[PDB]
């Protein structure tokens, strides 16, 4: 079985629920994409060698 | 030392093993820094998330789609429905396509 | 928050014009113009505008004070040193 | 260091006077305050004083180790 | 200010809702004013670090107090002209200490 | 389908047009139940029914004091509102609901792969049970002083003796 | 949406309606671990998933307590 | 003194009688739940007169041996 | 234990519509540097059953496959691929001769487990009769490690729990072996 | 020991009949077991033998000689205030017997004491939740220990509901830590210090901020310190910063080992804000407790400097500041209390209503002080300096120590504008000693037989009988001359702040 | 002599993401409350561990 891995609707769409200071920087704040994208983007620059 | 990444019947789970390579590497006395133990760091979280594994699999489909080849001819068959997961798909030699039971087992 | 907000210009202005739905004997009415005489007010006329002051302001003349009372000046007099804000719930002020 | 807790002793009783005018008293009232509040900072005094004399022994087992630590640093 | 105006709509008998609301409340000109004295004061401040090759505090000094006499001029209308050019130097010349004591840190 | 879409949408349609308290713990319901039914499919079916056992008890108490406070405030107490920006302004929120920006990790399923080594299978309240009992029973026992504290501190606030 | 405060509107104009507002928000946090330790298969997780619900209802206690005082001072006359 | 409260110290039974007459649902509540660390304490006498414990379950995972592998072990091979 | 997860069946379809849940077949068999061998097929009751005669028979086998997972360190799945197939024929190998020498009493077994919830405490009459054949017939004898023979559970001639409706089956074949084998 | 003896005084307090002198004597239980337990702890714990750090209950707690001083300077603050409530402070039962009304004060007083001293201990984040709910819940009792005052049911409701959304940030903070890493120790965690978004301890941080009036979030603290009762604000103005400062402190030096620059600009930037309402907002108030807590916002942001350095010299100067800043705190609270006993007694113009809850209310209430009690008076002045910053006070020191952790680390911006703060908060910290003293020598030929004390009865009209209790005047004595003559032994209490270390080694 | 006390203690040493104090003095996993031997993830041989990284104590 495979499946997504997503939070619960109601975390991410409640009126109320979905609002804190973590989550809007999740949502809203690219500095911690942009960090792990580093990570990714590191794995295809290290296959030539 | 705290026990951490316990799994839902008691013992280690599917991570525990990664989190404690990076716990012996960090304080091993051998070491003069921590940059050794980088890599194993790494691992302990690709072991949760996957999200480089998920990156290649992002590469993957995209380079298909460029290539024109089709999902359905280079991909992995799978059923959407538990009940139609008939003997027809499970290759038995009788195998019909009839539904099968899944209400109580 | 609870405390008043009335100035003797205003309370004398809303005095005068609440006066001024009857049948008053003379439209010109200030601080010394007296019930009795300047309006022609009887027994159950003058009750008719204590009454219909005490609407005004949201106040309540007491009996001594309504049976005593002879000019317009004295009841703006009445209204400022008695009037409050009426108390409101718990979630009209904090909140 | 009897030095040291008398200065200790002279504290006490400077807070005891301290305390008379505050007290609105004279200076005399109950002289008996004087003794009990000199005794009391002459014990935090030898408290005071083992405090900072291990304090000494401390600090320099420390610069030991921290001038082995800048000698690798200035070379 | 939109959602502001919800709140007023939300409850209007309430006076502790109502005080509070009309404090974060911006008129039409500050709500003019405001984006625009900002984007001034952005574009002013990169546009004089690009000439001299570097952010110095004669430049921030400049940038801050044309942005801020740019703005001014929007939402503090009924004022004197030079009302507003004593808040545009007084404005200014705090950037410009800022940028004099190295921003909030020196760093390296 | 995801029907969960459509019941937050209702849910979150009231929120804003809510006037009266008795409206408002009517929310706090409308809220548990889609967070239980959810978690009782898909991740936790245990924190599901946790979930019911503690708030459905608050809530009645939390009703019950309501019937002692309400001052006919919001029975008369106009709102404006509008039905066109009402919509308009769910519409909008309903445009991003993406709560993380990692694309693979939302685009790209994963599997796990099951073993034979647990025979010794329990419940995850036992496993729980066993921790928070022998690993963390100073946690346990410092809930247990919080909750005496809260004892001696309703009554200290409420009673008036 | 969020960065205008949208939530801000979503909540009531009475004090216990600040109370519904605090207990939803930190059910989200709750929500939030229960789905981090179901993922990684972690008993932690959830151990303190099971203390924020404990906690949290403390705290609905405590201030439900205050607001009921609260309430009581202005109608504490009581002369009948 | 005809039904005077009793002093604990003083008369420690007759305090308790106080209790056990005016307060039931005090006195036997906490008789019941003073049997439980009781009986727990009466453990080790159970342990020497009347059984010994259960050996522990395997629920440890699969018991490994604690040797090394038998290098010398054929049979079923391809 | 009925927690969902990732690695199996869930509870309900509901579960696969949040999880949009993917049942993802392979198509490809092993490579063929590795040797094939030919998996066991027997069913939950029948292995229920036989547990303990698979323990008896293979028990050097399931200790070398065991104590190379634990020596493979984390690389235990690749490494251990011959150990395991020791396992699965030898297994393979206690069910043939459970066909061949005593399918009626083996048979007999794991249907009263089906009947009886795959209870070991419900099938006392089936497992004994089972027993004594394996041990004429095989010289495999059920063991349970770490308590003194005579305290077996399954020896207990008076258990405290017992089943709430007898297996027909079971009951008459036990009869047909009171009389006839102790005479 | 704080526990065990917690749960006799609770079951002991609730048996024996409701008497003002009974809770007065139970008051007294409470100074013995704070005094017990300080002894204990002074016994068992060393600041060498702490140096390194030591794990407690499956590591879920760690001590080190850093959190070893706070507990230590925690207890002592804590000895200091139940002698308020364990003795007499004016010596006339309508002032004095609202001390002795709530026999729960010393029982919540215990409960927060727990608290207060295990939070900078934490080293689970499980644990963290736990003891800051532990530490806020026993504030909002106490702030509502008078249940039947109108004000003090108001500020433990503003109280519960900023607290409350302040650990909701905190806790939806650790959550966030928990998803990105998986593991809840500190110490576990500090293994991914590189690898994880630092901007959530950022938002822990935040909600720790709340807790301690920091701005922008600084309303709700003016609002509640005033309105609540003077032995109530002494407590909850100083005893949550004790705490929560030091936590701080471990969780900034965690922060600190990737350094990361965008983390200290918001900081910075909230530290500059909270300098200038600490300094402009107090400049135009009327109220006492009003100015104490503008002056409260004020230190903290100069200590919240030392703090953000996060450098050798920064925990000398903490430690030092936190300390003499505490003694400051108790000696001003401890003055106002007392001095109420001078206030004149009408026998109106703007209808001025003063409470038994709040006796001086207003800053105009401390006139003729230098009059009423020379004393007195001299002792209030030396306290204020000191907040001013005139040395060789103990609050020069403290600013003195401060300015060289921040401009060691660079922060010459933050160094300056702290000056200029200090100047402008020098304007209302100076009309304190205007009311004091600048009258004296117009007032000096007048007659007031109208005070409160002057409703006191006399013994015998020949015993000397002083106007203030032996044990309150006392501790004003100590207090003030240990600030005014910091100078004495200021070398030797350095050579004390340069052994406590926290992680330093060599 | 008392400048040069102060510039050793004053002196703050770097420290960075390679270089750190972490307070863990053994490797958990030794035992666990059921199912100790699982996956065999586990690598870490406790019979034959390494010593630790040790504290150090600038007053001892
Ligand atoms: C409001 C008005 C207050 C005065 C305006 C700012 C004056 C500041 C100044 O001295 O002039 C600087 C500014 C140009 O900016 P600058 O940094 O000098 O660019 C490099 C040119 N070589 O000159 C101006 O743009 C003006
Ligand atoms: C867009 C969202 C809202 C903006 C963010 C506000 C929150 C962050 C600010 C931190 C301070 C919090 C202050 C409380 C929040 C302010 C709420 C507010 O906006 O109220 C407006 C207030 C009243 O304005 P008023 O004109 O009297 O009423 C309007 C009626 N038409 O007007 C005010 O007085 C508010 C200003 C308070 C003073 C703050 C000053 C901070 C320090 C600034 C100078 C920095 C000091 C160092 C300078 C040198 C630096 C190098
Ligand atoms: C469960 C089956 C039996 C119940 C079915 C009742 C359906 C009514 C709507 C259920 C709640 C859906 C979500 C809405 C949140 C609560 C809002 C509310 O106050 O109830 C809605 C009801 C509609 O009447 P209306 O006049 O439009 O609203 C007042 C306008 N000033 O206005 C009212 O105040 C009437 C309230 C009646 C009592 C309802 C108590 C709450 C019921 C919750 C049980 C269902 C749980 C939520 C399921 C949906 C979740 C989105
Ligand atoms: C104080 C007296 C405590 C000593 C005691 O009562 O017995 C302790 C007992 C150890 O004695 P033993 O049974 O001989 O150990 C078995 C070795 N195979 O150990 C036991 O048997 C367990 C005793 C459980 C009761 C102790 C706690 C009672 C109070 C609970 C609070
Ligand atoms: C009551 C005062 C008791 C003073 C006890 C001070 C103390 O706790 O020990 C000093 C402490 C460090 O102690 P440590 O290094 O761990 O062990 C060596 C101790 N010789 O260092 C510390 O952390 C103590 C920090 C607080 C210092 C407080 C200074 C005294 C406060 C003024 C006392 C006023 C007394 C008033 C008397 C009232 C009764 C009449
Ligand atoms: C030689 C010795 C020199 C010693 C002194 C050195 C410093 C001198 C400072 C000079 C500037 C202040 C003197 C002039 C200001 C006069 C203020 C004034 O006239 O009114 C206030 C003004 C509004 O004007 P209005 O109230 O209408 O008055 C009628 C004017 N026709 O209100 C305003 O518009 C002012 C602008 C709004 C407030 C801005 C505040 C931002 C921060 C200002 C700097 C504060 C820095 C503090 C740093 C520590 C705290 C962070
Ligand atoms: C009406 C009253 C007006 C004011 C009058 C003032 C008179 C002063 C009295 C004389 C005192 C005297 O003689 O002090 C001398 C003594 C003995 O010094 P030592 O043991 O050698 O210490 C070494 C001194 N060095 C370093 C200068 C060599 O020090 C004391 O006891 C100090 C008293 C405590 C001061 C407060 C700071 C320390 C607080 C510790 C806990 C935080
Ligand atoms: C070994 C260390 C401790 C010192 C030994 C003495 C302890 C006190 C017991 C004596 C009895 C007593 O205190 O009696 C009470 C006295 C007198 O008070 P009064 O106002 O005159 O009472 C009026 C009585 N008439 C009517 C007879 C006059 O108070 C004092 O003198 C206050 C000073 C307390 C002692 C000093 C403590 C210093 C601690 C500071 C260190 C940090
Ligand atoms: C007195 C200080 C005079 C400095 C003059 C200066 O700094 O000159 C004025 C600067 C311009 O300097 P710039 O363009 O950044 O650099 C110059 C050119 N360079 C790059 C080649 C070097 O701008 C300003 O108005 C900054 C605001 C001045 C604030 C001063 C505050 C001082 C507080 C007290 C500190 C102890």
């Amino acid at each position: 079985p495979y499946s997504n891995t997503r939070r619960p609707w109601v975390l991410r769409r409640h009126i109320i629920m979905k609002n804190s200071p973590t989550k809007w920087a999740r949502k809203y704040s690219s500095r911690r994409d942009e960090r792990e994208q580093e990570i990714k983007d590191d794995y295809i620059r290290g296959m030539g060698e | 030392a705290p026990l951490q990444q316990v799994g839902r019947h008691g013992g280690p789970n599917k991570c525990f093993g990664e989190f404690q390579r990076v716990v012996e590497c960090m304080t091993n006395a051998k070491h003069d820094s921590y940059e050794p133990c980088n890599n194993l760091k790494n691992d302990y979280l690709e072991c949760r998330k996957h999200k480089v594994e998920r990156y290649k699999a992002f590469l993957m489909q995209k380079h298909a789609e460029e290539l024109g080849k089709d999902p359905e001819e280079i991909g992995a068959p799978f059923v959407r429905k538990r009940r139609f997961l008939t003997s027809k798909t499970l290759g038995l030699v009788d195998g019909d396509d009839y539904e099968i039971g899944v209400e109580k087992i | 928050q609870s405390a008043s907000t009335l100035t003797k210009e205003d309370v004398l202005t809303r005095s005068v014009s609440v006066l001024r739905g009857f049948e008053v004997k003379t439209k010109d009415i200030d601080l010394q113009t007296t019930f009795v005489q300047d309006l022609g007010m009887d027994s159950l006329d003058l009750n008719d505008a204590l009454v219909a002051l005490e609407e005004e302001f949201d106040v309540v003349f007491d009996d001594k004070t309504a049976n005593e009372i002879k000019t317009v000046g004295e009841v703006v007099d009445f209204v400022l040193a008695n009037y409050l804000p009426t108390e409101q719930s718990i979630n009209h002020t904090i909140r | 260091m009897i030095a040291s807790l008398a200065g200790w002793g002279l504290f006490g009783v400077t807070v005891r006077a301290y305390q008379q005018g505050i007290r609105k008293v004279p200076f005399s009232y109950y002289p008996l305050g004087y003794v009990y509040s000199a005794l009391g900072w002459v014990a935090f005094g030898y408290g005071f004083n083992l405090w900072t004399e291990r304090n000494d022994k401390l600090l320099e087992k420390r610069v030991e180790k921290l001038k082995e630590s800048r000698n690798l640093r200035l070379s | 200010h939109f959602r502001r105006l919800m709140q007023y709509k939300k409850g209007s008998a309430r006076p502790g809702l109502a005080k509070y609301l009309n404090l974060f409340s911006l008129s039409k000109s500050q709500l003019i004013g405001f984006p625009v004295a900002l984007g001034a004061f952005s574009f002013l401040s990169h546009s004089f670090a690009n000439l001299q090759e570097g952010q110095t505090a004669t430049g921030e000094f400049a940038a801050s107090s044309i942005a801020s006499l740019i703005g001014l001029s929007i939402f503090r209308t009924k004022k004197p002209l030079s009302s507003n050019v004593a808040i545009a130097v007084g404005m200014g010349s705090l950037f410009g200490f800022l940028t004099w004591a190295g921003n909030f840190n020196l760093g390296d | 389908m995801n029907l969960e879409i459509l019941d937050l949408s209702i849910l979150g349609f009231y929120s804003l047009i809510s006037s009266n308290s008795f409206e408002s713990i009517a929310i706090l319901v409308a809220t548990i139940m889609p967070v239980i039914t959810e978690l009782w499919y898909n991740y936790s079916q245990l924190f599901a029914l946790l979930y019911t056992l503690i708030y459905v008890g608050a809530v009645v108490i939390l009703f019950v004091f309501i019937l002692s406070v309400i001052n006919e405030k919001e029975e008369y107490e106009y709102e404006y509102s509008g039905l066109f920006i009402l919509i308009l302004v769910l519409l909008l929120d309903d445009l991003d609901d993406n709560e993380s920006n990692d694309n693979d990790y939302n685009n790209v399923y994963i599997t796990d792969y099951a073993d034979w080594f647990n025979n010794y299978n329990e419940s995850d309240l036992s496993v729980i049970g066993n921790l928070l009992f022998t690993e963390y029973a100073l946690l346990l026992l410092i809930i247990s002083f919080i909750l005496l504290m809260s004892i001696i501190g309703l009554i200290l606030i409420v009673k008036k003796d | 949406m969020d960065l205008i405060l949208l939530m801000l509107v979503a909540v009531g104009l009475n004090i216990i309606d600040i109370y519904i507002m605090i207990e939803i928000l930190i059910m989200g946090c709750t929500v939030n671990t229960i789905y981090s330790a179901s993922l990684d298969n972690d008993m932690i997780g959830l151990i303190y998933s099971l203390i924020q619900i404990i906690i949290a209802g403390v705290e609905s206690a405590i201030g439900l307590s205050i607001l009921v005082n609260y309430n009581r001072i202005r109608n504490s006359e009581e002369i009948e | 003194a005809i039904g005077d409260y009793p002093v604990y110290y003083k008369q420690p039974i007759r305090w308790l009688s106080y209790h056990a007459h005016t307060r039931p649902h005090v006195f036997y509540a906490i008789a019941v739940a003073a049997l439980g660390p009781v009986f727990m304490m009466a453990t080790p006498l159970r342990r020497k007169f009347l059984y010994d414990d259960h050996e522990p379950l395997p629920a440890n995972g699969y018991p490994l041996p604690n040797r090394s592998r038998d290098k010398t072990l054929t049979g079923y091979d391809d | 234990s009925s927690t969902h997860t990732n690695d199996s069946l869930n509870s309900s379809n509901y579960v696969d519509k949040l999880k949009d849940t993917h049942f993802v077949f392979e198509n490809d068999k092993l490579p063929s540097e590795i040797p094939d061998v030919e998996e066991v097929g027997a069913t939950t009751a029948p292995l229920l059953s036989a547990a303990y005669f698979i323990g008896a028979k293979c028990q050097d086998y399931n200790d070398d496959f065991m104590l190379c997972q634990k020596e493979a360190k984390g690389n235990g799945p690749i490494d251990c691929l011959k150990e395991g197939r020791r396992v699965t024929r030898c297994a393979s190998g206690v069910l043939k001769d459970l066909n061949t020498h005593c399918s009626d009493e083996f048979r007999l077994h794991w249907q009263c487990l089906s009947f009886s919830n795959l209870e070991y405490k419900n099938c006392r009459k089936a497992e004994s009769l089972l027993n004594k054949c394996v041990f004429e017939k095989m010289n495999l004898v059920k063991k349970i490690p770490g308590i003194p023979e005579d305290r077996q559970i399954h020896l207990k001639q008076n258990p405290v729990l017992k089943p709430v409706a007898l297996h027909q089956d079971s009951e008459v074949a036990f009869k047909k072996a009171q009389n006839e084998n102790s005479i | 020991m704080l526990f065990t003896s917690l749960l006799l005084i609770i079951v002991y307090g609730s048996l024996v009949n409701k008497s003002h002198l009974l809770t007065k004597l139970i008051n007294r239980l409470g100074l013995i077991i704070i005094i017990y337990t300080l002894l204990i702890h002074l016994n068992i714990n060393t600041l060498e033998n702490l140096s390194i750090g030591i794990n407690m209950f499956n590591n879920l707690l760690l001590i080190n000689s850093f959190n070893n001083t706070i507990i230590e300077l925690i207890l002592i603050i804590c000895i200091l205030y139940v002698l308020l409530i364990s003795f007499n402070i004016t010596g006339l039962s309508i002032i004095d017997n609202l001390n002795y009304s709530k026999r729960t004060f010393i029982v919540i007083v215990l409960f927060n004491i727990i608290g207060l001293t295990l939070l900078p201990l934490v080293n689970d984040i499980m644990i963290l939740f736990i003891i800051i709910e532990l530490q806020s819940y026993s504030l909002y009792l106490l702030t509502a220990i008078f249940n039947e005052s109108h004000n003090s049911t108001k500020s433990a409701l503003y109280y519960f509901i900023v607290g409350s959304i302040a650990s909701f940030i905190i806790l939806d903070a650790t959550v966030s830590i928990y998803d990105d890493l998986g593991l809840t120790n500190i110490q576990y965690i500090l293994m991914y210090i590189d690898k994880l978004e630092i901007f959530d301890l950022l938002c822990l941080l935040f909600g720790l901020f709340i807790k301690i009036g920091l701005a922008p979030f600084y309303s709700y603290s003016i609002t509640i310190y005033s309105l609540s009762p003077t032995i109530i604000t002494n407590y909850i103005s100083l005893m949550p910063k004790l705490s929560i400062l030091t936590l701080i402190y471990i969780i900034m030096h965690y922060i600190n080992i990737v350094n990361n620059t965008d983390l200290n600009y918001v900081i910075s930037f909230l530290i500059l804000i909270s300098m200038f309402i600490g300094s402009f907002g107090g400049l135009n108030v009327i109220r006492i407790k009003t100015l104490l807590a503008y002056s409260s916002l004020l230190n903290v942001s100069y200590m919240l400097l030392a703090i953000l350095s996060n450098s050798n010299e920064s925990i000398i100067a903490y430690i030092y500041y936190i300390i003499q800043y505490s003694l400051t705190h108790i000696n001003i609270f401890s003055i106002i209390l007392v001095i109420s006993i001078y206030l004149p007694i009408m026998n109106n113009m703007l209808n001025v209503m003063i409470t038994k809850y709040s006796p001086i209310e207003y800053i105009n209430q401390l006139k003729n002080l230098f009059i009423n009690n020379i004393f007195i008076a001299i002792a209030l002045c030396i306290s204020i300096f000191s907040l001013i910053g005139i040395p060789p006070l103990t609050g020069f020191y403290g600013k003195y120590l401060v300015l060289i952790s921040g401009l060691n680390n660079g922060y010459v911006l933050l160094s300056i504008v702290l000056i200029i703060a200090s100047s402008i908060s020098t304007v209302y910290y100076a009309t304190i000693l205007k009311v004091l003293s600048f009258d004296t020598l117009s007032f000096k030929d007048i007659i007031s037989n109208n005070l409160i004390i002057n409703t006191s009865p006399e013994n015998n009209n020949n015993e000397i009988k002083p106007e203030i209790s032996n044990v309150i005047s006392y501790v004003i004595s100590s207090l003030t001359l240990i600030i005014l003559l910091i100078i004495i032994q200021y070398e030797n209490i350095v050579k004390g702040a340069y052994l406590v270390l926290l992680y330093n080694w060599v | 002599s008392t400048a040069d006390l102060y510039g050793l203690i004053s002196f703050t040493p770097k420290r960075d993401i390679h270089h750190y104090v972490i307070r863990v003095d053994e490797v958990p996993g030794k035992h666990f409350p059921t199912n100790t031997t699982g996956n065999f993830g586990n690598t870490v041989d406790f019979e034959n561990l390494e010593p630790r990284r040790k504290p150090i104590n600038p007053y001892l």
